[PDB]
C-alpha cells in the first residue's frame, strides 16, 4: 500500500505515527507496534529510542467510525530519487530537450550545482542507510583493544 | 639483520585496515576474521623465524 | 516558611492547580471562597496556616504564581472547575506557545514575559519575612518546560543571592507523553538547572505506570492518574509545614539531612504502601507489609537494584493517624536487624517522622482512606543506572544527531553540549565512582595506581 | 557457613535447578518466598539455613549462578517447578553456543563473555563475607562445558588470589553420549582444570546407567532420573553445611580432610544402597547391609576391584536422624573389624560423620520414605586404568589425528595435544609409580 | 620496499632449508605446508604492492 | 656475561611501560588484567634467568 | 640492532637442561621452555610493535 | 646508581658460591634446600635492588 517503490528490506525508519481516531484502547495496539518494532531488524537503528507515536481522538472522517492510517518515516525513497535524477541525466548528456528550457536566464552553473547537490544528497542518505554508527558498527562492542 | 623482518610484520601490521565504522555489521566481522586467520598464519611464521635462526 | 511558589509547563500548572485545590480541600478552603472553620478571610494566621496570606487585596489569597507561554494550559487553569479561589487577577496568560520546544523557550520564544516574571517575584518575594526556599515544580519539556525555570534559577542565583531552590525534577516517561528530544533538554538541566541550586528531589512517572498497568489496575495510564499520584506526594511532603504539633518534622532539619555534599545532589522516593479504590473495600490496614516490602522494587520509583547501591544517608518517614506512642511501637517493630550494606564512612540510624493529626480525603479517585504512609526517601549510588540508562539515550541520539540542526541555530552550541556533557559526568562519578566507598587509598603493593 | 555455586554447560545447568528445587523443597523454602516455619521473607540465614543473602528489604534469594551460551536453557528452567523465583537480574546468556565442543566456547567466542561473568561473579562477590570454597558445575562435552572452565579456573587461580574451590566433573556415558571427540575434551579438561583446583569428584553417567539398569531394574535412561538422583547426591553431600547435628562439620573441614596430593586429588564416592518405588517397598533398613555393600565393584562411580582398589582415605558420611548410638555401635559391629586390603606407610583410622535434622526426601520422584545414608567418600589409587583406558582410546584415535582439524585454527597447536597426554601419561604413571602402593 | 621488496625475497630465500623430514606426516607435507603459507603471504603482499605502484 | 644480562633485562623492564589510565573503569580493569599478566610473566622470568647464572 | 641481539641472547639463555632423575621435574621443564619462549616472543613483537 | 647495582650482583655471585655439595648423610640434601630457598630469596633481593631502587 505504501505510496513509494515498496522495500520493508530497505527501510531505515526513523519517526512513526499512526493517529487511531477508532474508539478504543491503546494497549494492544502498543503490544502490536512492539511486535512489529522487534520482529525486524531493518528498523533497528536506535536513534532516539522512543521514535514512536499513538494520538488517538474520537472524531471520526467519514461513516467507517473505527479505522486508522498510515504515516510513518520513509527510508526506502533513494530509489525514487535515483529513479528521477538519473533520468534526468539521461536527457542532460546530450543537451537534450533545449527546445524551450533555455530560458531568459540560463547557465551551466546552475544544472551542475543542481546535479551536484543532488549527489550530495543520495550519497549522504546513503552513508546514512549504511554505517550503522550505533548498532554494533563502533569499536567498543568487541572490549576495547583490537589494535 | 631480521631488523627488516620486523618492518615486514610492521607491514604486515599496516596491512591492517580501520575496524569501518562505515562497514556493515556482517562485513567488518568478516574484516576480524580474515585479521584472526591472517596472524594465526603470521604467528606461525614467527615462530618459524624464532627457531630456525636460532641454529 | 512562606517559600515562592513558581509553576511553569503542562505538568507544573497541571499539578500545581491539582495540589492547590488538594489544599483548598486539606484547608478547608471552600467553593464559597473563604473557609467556614476559621473567619478570617482568604486564609488563617496560624502557624500551619501561613501558606496562605495577605498579599493580594487583603483576602488572603493561594500563594502560586502561574506562568506559562502556552495559552490552552493558562486557559484551562482559568477556566477548568475553580474559577475564583485561585490568585483573582495575578494569573497573567501567554501569547505564543512553545509547542513542545524547549530550546525556545531559553532563547527565542519566553524571552518577553521574563521581564513580567521577575516583576512578579519581587512582588512575591518583598513579602512577609519568613522565606525557606522555593516550592520550585519543575518539568523537562512539555510547555516552556526547563527555560522560565532555568532562567529563573540563574537570575535568581546571580541576582537575589543563594537561596534555597528545593526543586522537583520530573523526569517523565516517553510511553504517555509524544516528544522524542527529551534527552538533550534532560541533560542540558544539568548545566542551568543544577549547579546554581541549593537543594532538590524527584518525582517520576515510570513506576506509576507501572502499577497502574499492573499491579494498581487503574484504566487511566494518562497524565490524569499522574497528577492524582503525584497530588498524594505533594500533599506528603508539605504536610511537614502543614500538620504543625508535637511532632512537625518540617522542612527546617529535613533540608540538613538530606543532602550531603554538592553533587550528591539528587534524592530518591519510595512512597507506596496505596490502597486503590477497587482496594477501598474494608481491606487490611497494614503496619508489616508495609515495612517488608521497602526495598522491593514496587515502592521503587526506579527500578534499581538496592544490592549494590550503598547509601551515604538514610531519611525513614512513617507519617501515620493512630498514636504518637506508635511511634515507639513501630520502632519496636522492625527496625532491630537492618543490616543494609552502607558506606564505611556514614552513619546508621533512622529519623522519624510523624503527623498523627488525621487528615481529609480526597475524593474522586484511585484512593481508599490513607491514613497511613512509607517512605524511605535518601540519596542512592543506586539512581547511577538510571543516570547511565539516560546517558545511554543521549549517546545514542548524539549518534543519530535528531534535531541538532534545531537545536544550534538559536543560541546553543557544540561546545556547550560538551561542557553539559562533562556536568553530567560530574554528577555521574559523584555518585558512579567517589561514591562508593572509596577505602581503597590506605595502601598496598600489587600494581595498583600509587 | 556462606558459599555461592556456579553452574556452566546444560546438563550443569540441569543438575543445578534439579538440586537447587531439592533443597528449597527440603528446607521448607516455598515459592511464596518466605519459609513458613518463622516470619523471615525470602529464606534465612541463622546457622545452616544459610544459602541466602539479603537482597531486598529482608528478601532472600537462593543464590547461585546459571551460564550457557545457548539461550533457550534457562527459559526451560524458568517454565519449571520453580518457576519466578529464580533471579530476574543475574541470568546471563549468549546468543549462539559453541555447540558440542571445546576450542571456539574458550578461545574465540567466549573471549567476550568471560568478562562479563566476570563481572557478575565480582558483582555478586561484593555481596556477603562468608566463603568456604566454590561449587562448579560442569560436563566434559554437555553444553559449553570445558570451554568455560578451562579459562574461568585460571581466571579464579590469578584473578582471586589462592582461594579454595570445588567443582562437579560430569564423567561422560559413550551409551548415552552425543558426541565422539569425548576423549580429546576429556584428556584436554584433565590437564587443565585438575591442576589449578582444591578439591573435585567426578561423577560418571555410566554409573548411574549401571545402578539403575542392573541395581534397580527400572527401564527408563532418561536425563531427568539423572538430575534427580545427582540431586539426591549432592544434597546428602552438602546437608552437613545444609544441617546441623553432632559432627556438623564445614565442607573446608571435609577438604582439609581428604586431599593428600596435587596429583592425588580425587575420591570414590560410594553411595549404592539403591532405591526406587520398587526397592523401598516393606523392606527393612539396618547399618550392616548398607556398609557392607559399599566396597563392591557394582556400587561404585568409577569402575575398580575391591582388592585392587586401594583407600588412602575412608571417608564417611551419614545423614543420621534417629541416634549416634547405632553409628556408635556400627563402628563397633561393621568399622572396627575392616582388615581389608590397604595402603603401606599410611594411617588407618576409619573416619565417620553424622549429620542430624533430616533433609526431606524427593516429593514426587520414584523412592518411598528412606532413612540412611551411607556416603561414603574415600579414594581409589587404582582409579588410574580409568583414564588410562581413555588414554589408550585416545592413542588409538590419536595417532589417526581424527578431529585435528576443528582444533588447529583457534590458538592451540600439536604441541597442546602432546602436552595433554604428556599430563595424564604423568598422572598415570605417578599412580603406578608411587601412588599404587611401592617400596 | 623498491629495493627492500627484494629484501623479502632474500628473507625468503636466506631461510629457506631442505624440507627434511621428521616423524610421518610431518616435515615434507605440513612444513612444506607452512612454506607455501608462506608463499601465499608473498603472493597477498604481491597484490598489494599492485595498490602501492597504483599510488 | 653479567653486565648484558643484567642491563638488558633492566632494559626489557623498561619495556614495561607506564599504563594509559584513558577510560573507564571497566577499560582500567583490563588494563589492570593485562598489568597483572606481565608483572607475573616478567618477574617470573627474571627470576628464572637469574637462577640460570647463580639466583 | 641491540634489540635482536637481545632477543638472541636471550633465545640462547634457554639452554636444554640434562634428563636425569625419576621423570618429576621434566613436565615442569617443558612447561618453563614453552612459556619463557612464548614471552620472548612477546618482547620481540612489542619492540618491533612500538618501532 | 646503576653500575652499584651490576657489580654488587657480580658480588652475589662471587664471594660466596654454593658450599661444597657433600655432606656425610642425607642433610646435605637438607642443605641444598637450604640452599635453593637462599637462591630464592637472592631472586627476592635482585627483585629489590632494581625496582625499589631505580624503578
Amino acid at each position: 500500500n505504501m505510496m513509494a517503490a515498496c522495500d520493508p528490506r530497505h527501510g531505515r525508519y526513523l519517526t512513526v505515527a499512526a493517529v487511531f481516531r477508532g474508539r478504543m484502547s491503546m494497549k494492544e495496539v502498543d503490544e502490536q507496534m512492539l511486535n512489529v518494532q522487534n520482529k525486524n531488524s531493518s528498523y533497528f537503528v536506535e536513534w532516539i529510542p522512543n521514535n514512536v507515536k499513538t494520538a488517538v481522538c474520537d472524531i471520526p472522517p467519514r461513516g467507517l467510525k473505527m479505522s486508522a492510517t498510515f504515516i510513518g518515516n520513509s527510508t526506502a525513497i533513494q530509489e525514487l530519487f535515483k529513479r528521477i535524477s538519473e533520468q534526468f541525466t539521461a536527457m542532460f548528456r546530450r543537451k537534450a530537450f533545449l527546445h524551450w528550457y533555455t530560458g531568459e536566464g540560463m547557465d551551466e552553473m546552475e544544472f551542475t550545482e543542481a546535479e551536484s547537490n543532488m549527489n550530495d544528497l543520495v550519497s549522504e542518505y546513503q552513508q546514512y542507510q549504511d554505517a550503522t554508527a550505533d548498532e554494533q558498527g563502533e569499536f567498543e562492542e568487541e572490549g576495547e583493544e583490537d589494535e | 639483520d631480521l631488523l627488516k623482518a620486523v618492518r615486514l610484520i610492521k607491514f604486515l601490521y599496516q596491512s591492517n585496515p580501520p575496524p569501518n565504522p562505515e562497514g556493515t555489521r556482517q562485513a567488518r566481522r568478516n574484516r576480524r576474521r580474515r585479521w584472526r586467520e591472517r596472524q594465526r598464519q603470521i604467528h606461525s611464521i614467527s615462530e618459524r623465524i624464532l627457531s630456525t635462526y636460532l641454529g | 516558611r512562606e517559600c515562592i511558589s513558581i509553576h511553569v509547563g503542562q505538568a507544573g500548572v497541571q499539578i500545581g492547580n491539582a495540589c492547590w485545590e488538594l489544599y483548598c480541600l486539606e484547608h478547608g478552603i471552600q467553593p464559597d471562597g473563604q473557609m467556614p472553620s476559621d473567619k478570617t478571610i482568604g486564609g488563617g494566621d496560624d502557624s500551619f496556616n501561613t501558606f496562605f496570606s495577605e498579599t493580594g487585596a487583603g483576602k488572603h489569597v493561594p500563594r502560586a504564581v502561574f506562568v506559562d507561554l502556552e495559552p490552552t494550559v493558562i486557559d484551562e487553569v482559568r477556566t477548568g472547575t475553580y474559577r475564583q479561589l485561585f490568585h483573582p487577577e495575578q494569573l497573567i496568560t501567554g501569547k505564543e506557545d512553545a509547542a513542545n520546544n524547549y530550546a525556545r523557550g531559553h532563547y527565542t520564544i519566553g524571552k518577553e514575559i521574563i521581564d513580567l516574571v521577575l516583576d512578579r517575584i519581587r512582588k512575591l518575594a518583598d513579602q512577609c519575612t519568613g522565606l525557606q526556599g522555593f516550592s520550585v515544580f519543575h518539568s523537562f519539556g512539555g510547555g516552556t518546560g526547563s527555560g522560565f525555570t532555568s532562567l529563573l534559577m540563574e537570575r535568581l542565583s546571580v541576582d537575589y543571592g543563594k537561596k534555597s531552590k528545593l526543586e522537583f525534577s520530573i523526569y517523565p516517561a516517553p510511553q504517555v507523553s509524544t516528544a522524542v528530544v527529551e534527552p538533550y533538554n534532560s541533560i542540558l538541566t544539568t548545566h542551568t538547572t543544577l549547579e546554581h541550586s541549593d537543594c532538590a528531589f524527584m518525582v517520576d512517572n515510570e513506576a506509576i505506570y507501572d502499577i497502574c498497568r499492573r499491579n494498581l489496575d487503574i484504566e487511566r495510564p494518562t497524565y490524569t492518574n499522574l497528577n492524582r499520584l503525584i497530588g498524594q506526594i505533594v500533599s506528603s511532603i508539605t504536610a511537614s509545614l502543614r500538620f504543625d504539633g508535637a511532632l512537625n518534622v518540617d522542612l527546617t532539619e529535613f533540608q540538613t539531612n538530606l543532602v550531603p555534599y554538592p553533587r550528591a545532589h539528587f534524592p530518591l522516593a519510595t512512597y507506596a504502601p496505596v490502597i486503590s479504590a477497587e482496594k477501598a473495600y474494608h481491606e487490611q490496614l497494614s503496619v508489616a507489609e508495609i515495612t517488608n516490602a521497602c526495598f522491593e522494587p514496587a515502592n521503587q520509583m526506579v527500578k534499581c537494584d538496592p544490592r549494590h547501591g550503598k547509601y551515604m544517608a538514610c531519611c525513614l518517614l512513617y507519617r501515620g493517624d493512630v498514636v504518637p506512642k506508635d511511634v515507639n511501637a513501630a520502632i519496636a517493630t522492625i527496625k532491630t536487624k537492618r543490616t543494609i550494606q552502607f558506606v564505611d564512612w556514614c552513619p546508621t540510624g533512622f529519623k522519624v517522622g510523624i503527623n498523627y493529626e488525621p487528615p481529609t480525603v480526597v475524593p474522586g479517585g484511585d484512593l481508599a482512606k490513607v491514613q497511613r504512609a512509607v517512605c524511605m526517601l535518601s540519596n542512592t549510588t543506586a539512581i547511577a543506572e538510571a543516570w547511565a540508562r539516560l546517558d545511554h539515550k543521549f549517546d545514542l541520539m548524539y549518534a543519530k544527531r535528531a534535531f541538532v540542526h534545531w537545536y544550534v541555530g538559536e543560541g546553543m552550541e557544540e561546545g556547550e553540549f560538551s561542557e553539559a556533557r562533562e556536568d553530567m559526568a560530574a554528577l555521574e562519578k559523584d555518585y558512579e565512582e567517589v561514591g562508593v566507598d572509596s577505602v581503597e587509598g590506605e595502601g598496598e603493593e600489587e600494581g595498583e595506581e600509587y
